[PDB]
DNA sequence: ATCAATATCCACCTGCAGATACTACCAAAAGTGTATTTGGAAACTGCTCCATCAATTTAAATGTTCAGCTGATTCAGCTGAACATTTAAATTGATGGAGCAGTTTCCAAATACACTTTTGGTAGTATCTGCAGGTGGATATTGAT
DNA sequence: ATCAATATCCACCTGCAGATACTACCAAAAGTGTATTTGGAAACTGCTCCATCAATTTAAATGTTCAGCTGAATCAGCTGAACATTTAAATTGATGGAGCAGTTTCCAAATACACTTTTGGTAGTATCTGCAGGTGGATATTGAT
């Protein structure tokens, strides 16, 4: 049988989804999320289906760029590997936290 | 010659309240006066922006209220939300 | 003849907030209760920064608030802090603080 | 409604391989065991911070249903700006 | 029976901005030069985005802009990138970017 | 029946002069629409402070030009400037 | 002896502000590192700055229009009017 | 002929300056360089004092908390020593580059 | 361990830069009296948002194998710290004049208000088309040998 | 460099979700036209506080000597990637019901606006005084041996 390298693929993955912009977490799960977190803010709320594509939008534009930023504090240790000391480097710095 | 308007007296006022016996010196004022004003604006653009939001013409305590809870971290929030509704009960209840 | 300040029971100037909330077109209509309402909390945070700088000065064996007081105040307190996160207070300083890497080899 | 569910632990529901989607698009070739709770402990900040300005505009307003608006101004307010959902 | 858009020589609406300058409680007053000045700008912004989105739809063999277009069109443009630093847009993807290091071979 | 006022019509007559065979999706419209806002917002915001700096009762297309030289970067910064001055003169002496 | 005057930013100077932010042990390349930084920020500040100047037709730089500078810019500065 | 060991003033300033809150650089070198920035954006203009040292006060504020973040991330990379490539990602990070 | 070089600490002292306090206006509060403007209340009916279930589609989890990355270890060369001595620049205190800011003037421009016209939004169907997502198959790229 | 496995590119084709097209449309604005009110530009000016320059205190530059940090090198242990197969969740498109926004009309309560009196707040000016910085002496830290 055949098998790519480790790091092949990850590359490959990296390219396609650079070139795609569709959201990368299933809408179901993120909703739930959503709902549970609020809940616990107010009972009884509702949400209009596009505040929670909206919140959605966010939390994934969120997210790659704080990789992208925790990819760089990687490198800057000179690894390829992204740890939570990167991840807490970034959010230092940015002044989150 | 023009008058320059400041919040110093009663920044000062409220120093002997908490602390009757401690000065304060020029630029520490100047420090506070600052405070004020930047907090003035903080509270008061949130509010405005919450009347426009809603349609509504007016700025009541209740944007206030929302202002301070958008802005002020948690226990400063609640605290500054019971002293300006002690306020405001007091200063209804007066004949 | 008797001023909005005492009738609210505070020190801060609810005359002059009102005032400074009409002219700072922040909406057509101001109602009664929100210079009342906005001046309770500036003079309660004024008091609450004062109170914890009062603090400082008194352990730097001082009577007088200087600058240094009030950055000491706001950033030994998570919440004034917090607030205050992207305010530069000047002649404040910074807090001690060395990382503790950098420490000789005890 | 005959009853109401209830909602626990509904961040695991953000899964290992979601969360490397994200690494990818973000340039990450390589993961740490550790990354996928450590992220999640990050979303739900987030989430937290910009739900709870959310729900207080909706609540501001004397609304029971969380608007887009409620949302694109929450985060707005956290130097958030989204573009596409009606500002 | 004149628009003060088509006596401006734009495009975008003068007689909407003018009002929407009044309503947002900017000023007290709003001169006659401002909405047409605003108006200018906004136009002009639209069109040199609109231009930069439309040849990235057709870099990518499309006739219609669509949100990835618009997101290629800002964060490739050094000044239209700061802009809108802090904006994010929705369904607009990232820029292709991987770091060297992370290559294979040497 | 409710009535939504949008820039889209707007944004489509200057896409038909630059690309006239290119259509936009309308979410593409979306985004454009919340762009103009964002910027119009920001640019009148730049303008309010500015007036209120300096004691004036009046936003003109004098603060609306200041505001675009303190928000826009470099090179858009210079070419709005002299495109809203165009259309001012040519307002001003077309009536 | 011409020199710049960004180099009246001394090594000396830059090292007491590296010190307070903590700093133990500086590479030789920092220097002229952080005058390139420097020169920027001011840059930024300055040009926003002599925009309200300009605009309020006058010729000398005002506090506050360094202050009014420093917000716009997400710097805002207490003590110095405003 | 006594002689501290490497490290041991450094630790000294740092305590002797993280107690203090005086401008670390001297006024007139400072005056200049904003002077000199100011006339390539106008000519010919004049400064309040308290102009130069809002901007000597904002300025030598933005370079420790600089300093700091820079600190972290020489400390990331397993050093003690501050690097120009510290300070870049530093900037990075901030949205400054 | 001892021994000494230097840094750091505390107590006390004192004149002066920078506090507080006392005073005489008066701009702007507070009071007083109509003059608008507003944003629930109550009563609408009408959609979105929520729930459920079945069928279908897509993704997650698991088991297993091992490539190659991380982190430990060790070391030598170079570079930055420490410091004495040599050199330069900044700080300080002293004086014309630019220009900020204070005042008084008036007209060009902005608000107001009241008919007159038109362009923008949507609503109802109407018509249509760019392209997603399915197919080719020819053209790469990767990795075993 | 050679073969083959598996990914990728790109090509045409074609249903349709979504976009462009009227048509009515109507109405909510945008425009037009006098009629009233005023903001701020202008010009003149007085006097703060800014720039220039000639006085001492303070720092920077420079050379030299070496401690110890950084970067290179090497490697083993094991984490995290790749991938086949199994297992689980989400998606999609039904349908229905209630619960809540949303459009609409009333005036009672609220805030604007205007004008008249009555301060608290400010600038000026006149005292008071924390504490900066200096000195002395005791003892702590650091680092050599
Ligand atoms: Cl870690
Ligand atoms: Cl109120
Ligand atoms: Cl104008
Ligand atoms: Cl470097
Ligand atoms: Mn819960
Ligand atoms: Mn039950
Ligand atoms: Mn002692
Ligand atoms: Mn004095
Ligand atoms: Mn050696
Ligand atoms: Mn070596
Ligand atoms: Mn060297
Ligand atoms: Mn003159
Ligand atoms: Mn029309
Ligand atoms: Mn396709
Ligand atoms: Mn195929
Ligand atoms: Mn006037
Ligand atoms: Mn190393
Ligand atoms: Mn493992
Ligand atoms: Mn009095
Ligand atoms: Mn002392
Ligand atoms: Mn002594």
């Amino acid at each position: 049988p055949h098998r790519y390298r480790p790091g092949t693929v990850a590359l490959r993955e990296i390219r396609r989804y650079q070139k795609s912009t569709e959201l990368l977490i299933r809408k179901l799960p993120f909703q739930r999320l959503v709902r549970e977190i609020a809940q616990d803010f107010k009972t009884d709320l509702r949400f209009q289906s596009s505040a929670v594509m909206a919140l959605q939008e966010a939390s994934e534009a969120y997210l790659v760029a704080l990789f992208e930023d925790t990819n760089l504090c990687a490198i800057h240790a000179k690894r390829v590997t992204i740890m939570p000391k990167d991840i807490q480097l970034a959010r230092r710095i940015r002044g989150e936290r | 010659k023009t008058r320059k308007e400041s919040y110093a007296i009663y920044v000062y006022k409220v120093l002997k309240q908490v602390h009757p016996d401690t000065g304060i010196s020029s630029k520490a004022m100047s420090i506070m006066n600052s405070f004020v004003n930047d907090v003035f604006e903080r509270i008061a653009g949130e509010a405005s922006r919450l009347a426009h939001y809603n349609k509504r013409s007016t700025i009541t305590s209740r944007e206030i209220q929302t202002a301070v809870r958008l802005l002020l971290p948690g226990e400063l929030a609640k605290h500054a939300v019971s002293e300006g509704t002690k306020a405001v009960t007091k200063y209804t209840s007066a004949k | 003849a008797k001023t909005r300040s005492s009738r609210a029971g505070l020190q801060f100037p609810v005359g002059r907030v009102h005032r400074l909330l009409r002219k700072g077109n922040y909406a057509e209509r101001v109602g009664a209760g929100a210079p009342v309402y906005l001046a309770a909390v500036l003079e309660y945070l004024t008091a609450e920064i004062l109170e914890l700088a009062g603090n400082a000065a008194r352990d730097n064996k001082k009577t007088r608030i200087i600058p240094r007081h009030l950055q000491l105040a706001v950033r030994n307190d998570e919440e004034l802090n917090k607030l205050l996160g992207r305010v530069t207070i000047a002649q404040g300083g910074v807090l001690p603080n060395i990382q503790s890497v950098l420490l000789p080899k005890k | 409604k005959r009853h109401r569910k209830v909602l626990r632990d509904n961040i695991q529901g953000i899964t290992k391989p979601a969360i490397r989607r994200l690494a990818r698009r973000g340039g990450v070739k390589r993961i740490s065991g550790l990354i996928y709770e450590e992220t999640r402990g990050v979303l739900k900040v987030f989430l937290e911070n910009v739900i709870r300005d959310a729900v207080t505009y909706t609540e501001h307003a004397k609304r029971k249903t969380v608007t887009a608006m409620d949302v694109v101004y929450a985060l707005k307010r956290q130097g958030r700006t989204l573009y596409g959902f009606g500002g």
